[PDB]
């Protein structure tokens, strides 16, 4: 889904929406287009076992260094591992080739429990299919402004370090959430700010938004 | 380990 956010990052971005004799950002949301699922929390310890993280729903997840993913799900038991070449198993806490693992994802469930706030806790989330599996992290990394995030369901999120400011783009519906400063939020179709405009912040975030979309594709 | 807020 890289390839088709990549081209409704253009398009939004080649409107010029921030350049208008009246932006009217407010006449683009679409709540109805908020996310079903975005990282709330997250702990980056690449420097020995990987990158483990929550998202709203409470689930967990590792994305190891070996590039495997396990997750957690929020009944507490139910896991699913995939291989670096992307291969699903779906299993239990309650094999032993997995012993090691699970307990990396338990250290990291509590040090997220035990540290950090939960990103956009005062947000309701869609309500899709209570039945369907969870999306997993497929790759993540860092720059001097954010962290990137891409879901296995062509999500990608974006956090800025300086302000606290997040970017959860949805290639699927073609929208964008944008969490600000102040914790509030706004879902947004993208069609409709090329339509009404946007203020310079979140127009500066939509162009650093197809730079990371960039970097992701040629990674 | 760096993290999130
Ligand atoms: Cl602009
Ligand atoms: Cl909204």
């Amino acid at each position: 889904h890289l390839s088709d956010m990549l081209q409704q990052l253009h398009s939004v971005n080649a409107s010029k929406p921030s350049e208008r004799g009246l932006v009217r950002q407010e006449e683009a949301e679409d709540p109805a287009c908020i996310p079903i699922f975005w990282v709330s929390k997250w702990v980056d310890y690449s420097d020995k076992y990987g990158l483990g993280y929550q998202l709203c729903d409470n689930s967990v997840g590792v994305l190891f260094n070996d590039s495997t993913r396990l997750i957690l799900y929020n009944d507490g038991d139910s896991l699913q591992y995939i291989e670096r070449d992307g291969t699903e198993s779906y299993l239990t806490v309650s094999p032993n080739s997995l012993m090691k693992k699970i307990t990396l994802l338990k250290y990291f469930r509590n040090y997220m429990s035990e540290h950090l706030l939960k990103a956009g806790a005062n947000i309701t989330p869609r309500e899709g299919d209570e039945l369907a599996r969870l999306p997993y992290l497929r790759t993540w990394f860092r720059t001097r402004s954010a962290i990137i995030l891409h879901l296995s369901n062509g999500s990608v999120q974006i956090n800025f370090f300086q302000d606290h400011t997040k970017l959860i783009l949805c290639p699927l519906m073609a929208a964008v959430t944008y969490i600000d400063e102040k914790r509030d939020f706004r879902t947004y179709r993208l069609s409709l700010l090329e339509e009404y405009g946007c203020c310079k912040e979140l127009a500066s975030r939509l162009r650093y938004a197809r730079t990371m979309v960039d970097k992701l594709l040629s990674s | 380990p760096l993290h999130s807020t």
